[PDB]
RNA sequence: UAAUACAGGGUUGAACUGUGGGUUAGUUUCAAUGCCCAAGGCAGAGCACUGGAUUGGAUACCCAGGGAACUGUGCUCCCAUUAAUAAGAAUCA
RNA sequence: AUAAGAAUUAAAUCUUAAAAACAAUUCGUUAAGCAAAGAAGUAGAAAAUAAGA
RNA sequence: AGUUCUAUUGUGUUAGCAUGGUUUCG
């Protein structure tokens, strides 16, 4: 009987899209620059496929060894096995860089290369002009 | 879920309080029951598209600026031609174009936006919050 | 913490935004300067695209910007004179000019219509310029009136493409001289190379957007439910 | 609904309004001529209208009051540029 | 300060002027320093 | 009372760390509160944790 | 001190790793470096300014990243404002 | 100077003490309907 | 010299706001507009002057951060309320709830009373 | 004299209802000669501090602009045909301290009294030491 | 910058006190390194200098060695001389 | 001479050498002079320094 | 603001000590 009267919005049990924190606007290109850095830090898997890698190794040991293949090439394959149940219906990814998201959230500070865009009014306004008389 | 800073000082907001509220129904119903006393008057309403699809993009006030030398022109400047009102939705947006034009202006707006741009009552003649 | 022995004060800007957290603007002082307002005039400077300055109302094939050596001038400066004693035996013999500009649907990225009015063009002797896209068209046409009458008509109903609208603009009669001596048209000339920075640009844009409206359709659909 | 607040349930007391209440009296406190607020009648000057508040402590009326409050409607009613007057109390229940 | 600032970057008053500073090129004191 | 408050002005200046590779104070510690500050109450508005010594003596 | 890692059931490339971890979370390489040669104060002044002025934006922007993640993984969608007065009631 | 007299808002408060309740703002709930309605039908 | 080191003096400008009236009055008057048809009822019914009201709103204090603290305090399970529901922050540091919790209900009932002239601890009573 | 030198700052503040100033009695008698003038609202006495609630109009104070005369560190004193001289020909007023109380510039010179001139408020562009 | 000894200053409170202050030379306590003087004198490192390279060439950058300087109630304040752009009052919740 | 150590952009000077007490690496023990690595957010009071390009 | 006491001292001078780079000894 007794129970919640009030829907489970909280933020929590439906996380949004949201700086939590903010901090002191940063300098635009000092910003761009650490993002640069932690992305070559987590090494985006934007390859040409995580499979292409294993393929490549596992095809240059069958070559390098051409008799005692079937005993010696047994790590790749098993890596290679791996690497197509894992990624083998992979798709690159299709979103906007942390710099344009960051810019979205307004987390930089405007030095001389680098304006926010103004409001856009050409696109937003409506105008709807009725009569009004008598 | 937060790690900002706390504020400890509220602001009251008397432009929107229930007797101002009042005060601005009175005074605009004046305005409106003369205005529409007259014959031949039509009044354009202006919102967002966020706020408002069936509502036309395009009227004969929009100007439609292009070029970049014609940045600081305003794009509401000759509907004082046609109409004798303008209804205004969003005044923070339309604050620049709304500066000195030659046709009453009536805002709707919310006291956050007052109190956080209130150089739109430079642009406002009439108000109902 | 570490131990510098010592703080440091740099001067400039540059040392500054460095040797700081932040060097963020912060709010005007109440007591010291006015709050900053929509309503503030701009700063007064040229818009320029790397290092040319962007300074016309219109795009036309005869705009120009001054470089920084001398190009012959005209001698001498003599205006012909406008003939304003024209009656209907005399009406046909003035000059013209108009601009247009078509919206709709064209194909081949408006080759097709391009060659159809250089067609028209050449056959009643009009001089100007041209330019047709994929949905929309525009034009500065030069001629004799009768000319003109005629490209103004065969642009309202004789296209054979959709044409949802037709609009003319700067319409002007009894002109001495005619500035253009061909009618040209305008061709994107950009390399591939160029093509593909630009549509990979309107892409971020597009998907910078794209997050906003679904937030809002989103959004929408609660306020509904 | 059943043990939480609702803005339409009765008694649903809305924070901002109490925290936003004012002192009636404190309305007044800038209406003197030597800014102590002993004046029996304090004016306060504003543009296009006179303003007139009965300030004896215990709200009687004397001579004292009489003369100034005599003295203020005169220049009031006389100048044109007061399109009207207002008279009050700043006392508390008189 | 302008002027006498500029005498000293200049270098005369390091030739010109005794230093209670001393130095090995620089001229010296021989009295009990002060400031003057 | 009516009593206006006393100067701001203190004897001594302000904190001066010696120039060179000693590390000394020339004059007063790190922790000097200046006399323009705002209040304690101020800059502290959180005020003792849960877990701080009610008592400070040691 | 000195950090001891166990190869129990594991790889010696892993542990080799998390020692790597450890060294570069207690900047031993930083101060090896540091006292393979002299710096005079003024250095050491200017470098633990420059310091102490970057690594809370690096922290903060490693923040900002985690969170993008995170949003893109799970598919999450930009938040509006919360509308007060909106009576958060159940729709049953 | 502790023993001048300037008159404060101390000396008031104690003056009346021998001898202040803050009041919530109303609401106008009917007159704000009534307008609305008069609005309304203006723009019918 | 400097720029805009002038505090009380040409930092600021003192310039009146002229609403449509006055300056149709005024382009009236003048002879460069043509009376408008609206210009008549608009005159009749004058802008209010907004600027003035505006000058009204004042700060206030809030005395509900240390009056939540307190009751927080005393009855620390008063959190489980609406926990659910987004506008309750209950994380340390924070502790805002909506206007319609039970703390909020229980601050603003408080100080009612305190305004009608209760002490701290009898208003909590 | 140094408090009604600091109390020009708070007398010249603009988009505010009222501001504090230092208390002195020569500060009470100056405001009291501003009220009569109608330049301020009002003002009142608070101990140590002194609430002036300023005056506006159309949106622009009355209070335009304060000129300081008369420093603590330098006295200024006229004579009758030298204050009708330097105040010739402006609806501004100049505060003048005299042996009758301080009162206005029109005041002393209908009185031919010697007095040392403290202020001059929307006095325009006019001054001489 | 552990403890201990001797002294400040800052913060908080109680009491006392009662315009007792803000600024400061014909004023003088302190103050990086270097230089002069005195001390010691080979933990480290290190001018001049030596010799092993690069360079048309280097009197340098690189390498090896190195008796100048590196701890003082002394002489002593030159400076990109020390918490900033002098100190105090006023305006802000 | 030579190798090894060391160093270098690469080399060289330099040290040891033929079974090792101190060239270099590993392990113990004292001895000498020397002494901010580790522990403090220039951040959060509304607290804000300089009209313009 | 100043004087006295009160709780606290990464402040300045201090006899000695724990630890440590380096060199040293086998």
């Amino acid at each position: 009987m007794n129970g919640c009267s009030k829907r489970k919005s909280h933020r929590l049990l439906k996380p949004v899209f949201e700086l939590q924190q903010s901090f002191p606007k940063i300098q635009h290109w000092q910003g761009a620059e650490i993002l640069h850095r932690l992305k070559q830090k987590e090494k985006d898997a934007a390859v040409i496929h995580p499979c292409i890698d294993t393929w490549g190794d596992y095809a240059q040991c069958l070559r390098r060894y051409p008799a005692t293949s079937a005993a010696r090439c047994r790590v790749e394959s098993d890596r290679h096995t791996r690497c197509l149940q894992q990624h083998g219906r992979w798709k690159p990814s299709d979103s906007l860089e942390a710099l344009k998201l960051l810019e979205m959230f307004k987390v930089f500070n405007e030095t001389a290369r680098f304006k926010y865009p103004p409001p856009p009014v050409h696109s937003l306004v409506r105008g709807c002009a009725f009569p009004f008389s008598d | 879920m937060n790690f900002n800073r706390i504020p400890t000082r509220l602001s009251t907001h008397y432009v929107c309080d229930p007797y101002t509220t009042l005060m601005h129904y009175r005074r605009t119903f004046k305005f409106l029951q003369a205005l529409k006393a007259k014959p031949n008057c039509r009044a354009l309403c202006l919102g967002n598209k966020n706020q408002v699809i069936s509502w036309p993009k395009h009227f004969d006030g929009l100007t439609v600026v292009t070029s970049a030398v014609a940045a600081q022109s305003s794009i509401l400047s000759s509907a004082s031609v046609y109409y004798s009102l303008i209804i205004c939705l969003d005044p923070v947006l339309f604050a620049k174009h709304l500066y000195r034009i030659n046709v009453p202006v009536l805002g709707v707006c919310t006291p956050r936006e007052i109190h956080e741009h209130p150089e739109i009552l430079k642009v406002i003649d009439y108000l109902l919050p | 913490a570490p131990f510098p022995r010592g703080i440091v004060k740099p001067r400039s800007a540059k040392v500054r935004a460095i040797l700081n957290l932040s060097v963020e603007q912060r709010q005007p002082n109440p007591l010291r300067a006015p709050r900053k307002s929509l309503l503030d005039p701009p700063p007064c400077v040229a818009p320029l695209e790397k290092g040319n300055p962007k300074l016309d109302r219109q795009f036309d094939t005869l705009n120009r910007s001054i470089t920084g050596f001398r190009k012959y001038k005209a001698p001498h400066t003599t205006a012909p004179r406008v003939v304003r004693d024209r009656d209907e035996t005399n009406f046909h013999e003035m000059l013209g000019k108009f601009r247009f500009d078509l919206q709709g649907s064209f194909k081949e990225n408006g080759d097709m219509l391009r060659d159809s009015l250089l067609q028209v063009g050449r056959d009643l002797f009009l001089v100007g310029w041209v330019k047709c896209r994929s949905r929309f068209a525009t034009g500065h046409i030069q001629g004799d009136v009768h000319a003109l009458s005629y490209m103004r008509r065969y642009l309202e109903k004789h296209v054979d493409e959709s044409v949802s609208s037709v609009r003319f603009y700067e319409e002007n009669f009894g002109m001495p001289l005619l500035e253009y001596e061909r009618l040209s048209a305008v061709n994107d000339f950009r390399a591939p190379g160029k093509k593909q920075q630009h549509a990979l640009r309107a892409a971020e844009k597009n998907k910078a957007k794209k997050l906003e409206q679904e937030s809002l359709r989103h959004a929408q659909e609660l306020e509904r439910f | 609904v059943r043990t939480g607040f609702f803005r339409t349930d009765p008694g649903f007391i809305d924070p901002e309004d109490v925290l936003f209440a004012e002192d009636p009296v404190r309305t007044w406190s800038h209406a003197d001529g030597g800014g102590d607020l002993a004046e029996e009648v304090l004016e306060r000057s504003n543009v296009g209208m006179g303003t007139c508040i009965l300030n004896n402590a215990s709200g009687v009326l004397n001579m004292k009051g009489l003369c100034g409050l005599f003295r203020k409607l005169r220049d009031l009613e006389v100048n044109p540029l007061k399109r009207f007057v207002v008279l009050t109390s700043r006392h508390r229940h008189f | 300060c302008s002027d006498r600032k500029r005498k000293i970057l200049n270098g005369t008053e390091y030739i010109r002027r005794k230093s209670s500073h001393r130095g090995r090129i620089k001229r010296g004191s021989q009295a009990p320093a002060f400031k003057r | 009372p009516v009593v206006f408050p006393h100067t701001r002005a203190r004897a001594g200046g302000k904190p001066i760390m010696m120039r060179g590779k000693s590390g000394k104070w020339h004059w007063l510690g790190p922790y000097w509160k200046p006399p323009w500050a705002p209040s304690n109450k101020a800059r502290w508005p959180t005020g003792p944790e849960e877990w701080a010594w009610s008592d400070p003596t040691r | 001190m000195s950090c001891h890692r166990h190869v129990f059931r594991a790889a010696p490339a892993a542990v080799f790793a998390s020692v790597q971890r450890w060294g570069r979370r207690n900047n031993v390489h930083k101060l090896t470096l540091l006292v393979q040669t002299y710096e005079k104060p003024c250095v050491k002044r200017t470098r633990i300014a420059e310091e102490k002025a970057y690594y809370p934006r690096w922290f903060y922007l490693r923040y900002a990243t985690e969170v993008i993640r995170y949003s893109l993984k799970h598919h999450l969608r930009l938040g509006q404002a919360l509308d007060p007065n909106d009576d958060q009631r159940l729709d049953a | 100077k502790h023993l001048d007299h300037v008159p404060t808002e101390r000396a008031r408060q104690l003056a009346e003490q021998r001898s202040r309740v803050k009041l919530e703002k109303e609401k106008f709930l009917r007159d704000c309907m009534r307008e609305q309605e008069n609005l309304a039908a203006l723009f019918t | 010299g400097k720029g805009a080191v002038h505090y009380t003096g040409t930092n600021f400008r003192r310039v009146q706001r002229l609403d449509i009236v006055d300056r149709m009055r005024a382009l009236v008057a003048q002879g460069l507009v043509d009376a408008p048809l609206w210009l008549s009822a608009a005159e009749r019914a004058p802008p209010m002057e907004l600027s003035n009201l505006k000058l009204m709103d004042r700060k206030v204090h809030n005395k509900y951060l240390s009056l939540t603290q307190a009751v927080l305090k005393k009855y620390p399970n008063m959190r489980f309320q609406d926990c659910y529901v987004d506008g309750n922050d209950w994380s340390k540091g924070n502790d805002s709830y909506r206007a319609d919790h039970p703390v909020m209900q229980f601050v603003a009932l408080q100080l009612r009373l305190m305004n009608l002239g209760l002490d701290r601890h009898a208003a909590f009573r | 004299m140094q408090r009604a030198c600091e109390m020009v700052v708070s007398l010249l503040r603009v988009d505010a209802l009222s501001q504090r100033c230092p208390f002195h009695v020569l500060n009470v008698q100056i405001l009291d000669l501003l009220q009569r003038e109608g330049l301020i609202r009002g003002f009142k006495v608070d101990g140590t501090k002194i609430d002036i609630l300023l005056k506006h109009y159309k949106g622009a104070p009355v209070i335009r602009n304060i000129r300081v005369v008369s420093k603590p560190s330098r006295d200024i004193w006229l004579t009758p045909h030298e204050l009708k001289f330097r105040t010739r020909f402006n609806t501004g007023l100049w505060i003048m301290q005299t042996s009758c109380g301080v009162i206005s510039h029109r005041d002393c010179l209908r009185m031919g009294i010697g007095g040392k001139m403290l202020m001059a408020i929307n006095n325009g562009y006019q001054h001489f030491c």
